[PDB]
RNA sequence: GUGAACAGCCUCUAGUUGAUAGAAUAAUGUAGAUAAGGGAAGUCGGCAAAAUAGAUCCGUAACUUCGGGAUAAGGAUUGGC
RNA sequence: CUCUUAAGGUAGCCAAAUGCCUCGUCAUCUAAUUAGUGACGCGCAUGAAUGGAUUAACGAGAUUCCCACUGUCCCUAUCUA
RNA sequence: GCAGUCAAGCGAGCGACAUUGCUUUUUGAUUCUUCGAUGUCGGCUCUUCCUAUCAUACCGAAGCAGAAUUCGGUAAGCGUUGGAUUGUUCACCCACUAAUAGGGAACGUGAGCUGGGUUUAGACCGUCGUGAGACAGGUUAGUUUUACCCUACUGAUGAAUGUUACCGCAAUAGUAAUUGAACUUAGUACGAGAGGAACAGUUCAUUCGGAUAAUUGGUUUUUGCGGCUGUCUGAUCAGGCAUUGCCGCGAAGCUACCAUCCGCUGGAUUAUGGCUGAACGCCUCUAAGUCAGAAUCCAUGCUAGAACGCGGUGAUUUC
């Protein structure tokens, strides 16, 4: 098996969570919760929501 | 299924019943595709027949090139903005409704797809998989 | 004159009348056919309804599309701590059925179990058993001159078990009674393996291996009364209908001139006892053992219960069966495994199951790790930390 | 006070706190809502509900009794400091 | 050519709210239309202040299609008083 | 409307001239009941029954082989649809399918719905009459009431059996699974070729059913967390009102072929095909006997458990 890693948050999927979409560009995104899924929906930046992957390395937080 | 299907298909959640404009994904000069029916439906006293991805199903032409238009010809989906499970566990699902027109024994009217195509298109239709650049 | 269109029916007809059943344990109706050859065994066991949880593993179906693949199926625990035998009951075959002649009893019945037998417990002397309990006395003339009668005269043998209710987590105290088959050896034999077993346990180990299919008897969750376009599926009537739009529109004709037990009505949905077939067993696991979630392909020092407990149960401290997919019930709820009633040689019925990964995320929300050590590597040091 | 506004909403002076009540939360109702994918395939019939909506700027056809059609249709903007 | 009346339906208009046969025939809209529209007219039984034909603007009037929108429907589920 | 007999004719199978019947889903004939009122067409929704069989099942035959097609018998177990025009009944088209069979139940079903048709009163038109007005002609608008009673059905309690408690037997009643495709057998059997099967085995799916909620999705008064407008508490903090003020996410619960799991195997017989064998010295599945036999029947299995059917077992009161 192997874990993925959500597009938006970069939380681990484990198997069976979560849900994957491919648009038009044949780009694939994995979400692990409808709480990012949505997120993404609204084109809403990840490096602006505080709880993730890519804020938290910006703002240079968990050194 | 149809006469060009390879083999057998594993259960897909409906998601284009009667009645559904799902684009037209080929070069034969299309923009989008009508469901009028689908092949290997049953019956109940009010269900609409639906038609899911792998699914071959008899489809006008509403809005295309003139010779293309008000006739019944045939089609398989592509894609499908259902989400639905594979047996491993992920569900997925595409941002279109899509298909390409095809002839009794799956062979397609053209000669391009243009987009991702699903691996249970193509892997009951060799002259889908011919044709299609990426599959998810 | 006809109907125009023609339509199957709404329900089944063989599941009548829909009502509560009579006790919370649905009982098992039918046992095992016997052969005397085998050795002496039980042939259903007693567990409480735990949960439900996530497993991957490989796929050993030859012709399949997902030969030697990966595929997510799920699986309900069942928590089973062993089962104490308290006594024995013979059957005698009669023209107008089967009838019991005599039960046997221990002698020192646990305080779990003869709470069976009050209502009142908390203000009771505590007088249950008391004068059979003399009868052992110096010699136990009484007592080996009634297991005499079922040898000489009874065709069929049962014991009855008392399920230790106390090592579960719940807030119940009363134990459970129930009887159970003794299949194989002779008449002789089955008397004697009872008695040699008064007040000793039967662990599941004894009774299940791992790829065996079982079935499930249990009284599923109830509802209440309920109205006739949910306990039966019947079509909903179009908006614009006077007088309620969730009721069959004809309840009959105008003859016979009564309404026929045919027709859908409203009452009681749910609470019913029901006996599903063909479940395969996952997994076996050992309550005293760490690690009965690892697996081969895993190798990671966790129990089976996710993080925070099954939802409304507690968490596994005994050992467990694990099978494929529903049993009827709700949590926590007692539930009886029988062992099947035919042999089974299809494929599915064969397939050999090894594990690669179970599921202990937390199930009171959208759990995101497994273990306790793993939540720390990923997030790192808080400020709740010391 | 908000706003074009004796619209809707909140408040001051003054006035009422009046309409049999207590307890649970079954089915069927009345009133108010929301729904993945399809989008009228329902029905005699888009019946009912939904979508549009204020203001500023741009753009606006056939026909016309030359006054109209016209808010046609179709777009863009809108907060705080 | 001929019988006949007081005169024998002219300019217009139509399977029209007026056409029995009738679901008239031809074309357009649909995958398919007893529906809609444009045409033809020996029109049972159209037609001239019994007013005829047309007509912009208006209509809680009758009828058909398209875009948008949607629990009408596929197929139901849930919440509140 | 349906079915037999005759056997001229046509060509296993059709059938004229005659002639004997059956049914009450057609329409007539009659006027027995109802005019101090039995709510009328169609559609919707739902149960059950008949067979005069479209499909599936089991048998028989045609035509010098397959394949396909066609015809005949047993058979009501199980199924018989999505739609454009029309108020339709009926009918005709497009489409899928194994197939898209015919009927009954006060022309089933209006205190179950709807009110498109017909069938009041308003209004228009064509023809008819001097007129008021006529027309199973066309068009338009038109109030669809009452259950709390008895029974019937669906569920729910319950005195009496010394008391009380636990575990069971099983009379009777109900019952359920359904159909298609692909891989292999196999380009094999068969046939000049073109073409082209079947039994055993495997993987899926259609229709129905019983549950369950790990995961995915729906729902939100968790009024849980955040955000936004107006106004009020002197400001900030924290809050009030806007019939749940609006927006995003939202655990638990409920729930969806919108999700997942499960849907048993033995016997006896019908048509039919045989063994031995007479009637009828031969012949013959039959008259005695007997072997194999199916969507058929009965058990196994699954639901209830007679509140007037039954058994085993515990304890049975120190003012």
């Amino acid at each position: 098996m192997k874990v993925e890693v959500d597009s938006f948050s970069g939380a681990k999927i484990y198997p069976g969570r979560g849900t994957l979409f491919v648009r038009g560009d044949s780009k694939i995104f994995r979400f692990q919760n409808s709480k990012s899924a949505s997120l993404f929906k609204q084109r809403k930046n990840p490096r602006r929501i505080a709880w993730t992957v890519l804020f938290r390395k910006h703002h240079k937080k968990g050194i | 299924s149809g006469n060009g299907a390879q083999g057998t298909k594993f259960r897909i959640s409906l998601g284009l019943p009667v009645g559904a404009i799902m684009n037209c994904a080929d070069n034969s000069g299309a923009r989008n595709l009508y469901i009028i029916a689908v092949k290997g439906s049953g019956s109940r006293l009010n269900r609409l027949p639906a038609a899911s991805l792998g699914d071959m199903v008899m489809a006008t032409v509403k809005k295309g090139k003139p010779e293309l238009r008000k006739k019944v010809m045939p089609a398989i989906v592509v894609r499908q903005a259902k989400s639905w499970r594979r047996r491993d566990g992920v569900f997925l699902y595409f941002e279109d409704n899509a298909g390409v027109i095809a002839n009794p024994k799956g062979e397609m009217k053209g000669s391009a797809i243009t987009g991702p195509v699903g691996k249970e298109c193509a892997d009951l239709w060799p002259r889908v998989a011919s044709n299609s650049g990426v599959v998810v | 004159s006809h109907r125009k269109y023609e339509a199957p029916r709404h329900g089944h007809l063989g599941f009548l009348p829909r009502k509560r059943a009579a006790s919370i344990r649905a009982r098992v109706k039918a046992f095992p056919k016997d052969d005397r050859s085998k050795p002496v065994a039980l042939t259903s066991f007693l567990g409480y309804k735990a949960g439900m949880t996530t497993i991957v593993r490989d796929l050993d179906r030859p012709g399949s599309k997902f030969h030697k693949r990966e595929v997510v199926e799920a699986v309900t625990v069942v928590d089973t701590p062993p089962v104490v035998v308290v006594g024995v009951v013979g059957y005698v075959e009669t023209p107008r059925g089967l009838r019991s002649l005599t039960t046997v009893w221990a002698e020192h019945l646990s305080d779990e179990v003869k709470r069976r037998f009050y209502k009142n417990w908390y203000k009771s002397k505590k007088k249950a058993f008391t004068k059979y309990s003399a009868k052992y006395a110096q010699d136990g003339a009484g007592i080996e001159r009634e297991l005499a009668r079922i040898k000489k005269y009874a065709s069929v043998v049962r014991v009855l078990v008392h399920t230790q209710i106390r090592k579960t987590p719940l807030a119940q105290k009363k134990a459970h009674l129930a009887e159970i088959q003794l299949n194989g050896g002779s008449i002789s034999e089955k008397v004697d393996w009872a008695r040699e077993h008064f007040e000793k346990t039967v662990a599941v180990d004894s009774v299940f291996e791992q790829n065996e299919m079982i079935d499930a008897i249990a009284v599923t969750k109830g509802h209440g009364f309920e109205g006739v376009t949910h306990r039966w599926g019947t079509k909903k009537l179009p908006r614009k209908t006077h007088r309620g739009l969730r009721k069959v529109a004809c309840i009959g004709a105008w003859h016979p001139a009564h309404v026929m037990w045919s027709v859908a009505r409203a009452g009681q949905r749910g609470y019913h006892s029901r006996t599903s077939i063909n479940h395969k067993i996952y997994r076996v696991g050992k309550g005293d053992d760490e690690a009965n979630g690892a697996t081969s392909f895993d190798r990671t020092k966790k129990t089976i219960t996710p993080m925070g407990g099954f939802v409304h149960y507690g968490e596994i401290k005994n050992d467990f069966i694990m099978v494929k997919g529903c049993i009827p019930g709700n949590r926590k709820r007692i539930v009886t495994l029988r062992k099947s009633l035919y042999t089974n040689t299809s494929r599915k019925a064969l397939e050999e199951v090894s594990l690669k990964w179970i599921d202990t995320a937390s199930k009171f929300g959208k759990g995101r790790f497994q273990t306790p050590a793993e939540k720390h590597a990923f997030m790192g040091t808080l400020k709740k930390d010391l």
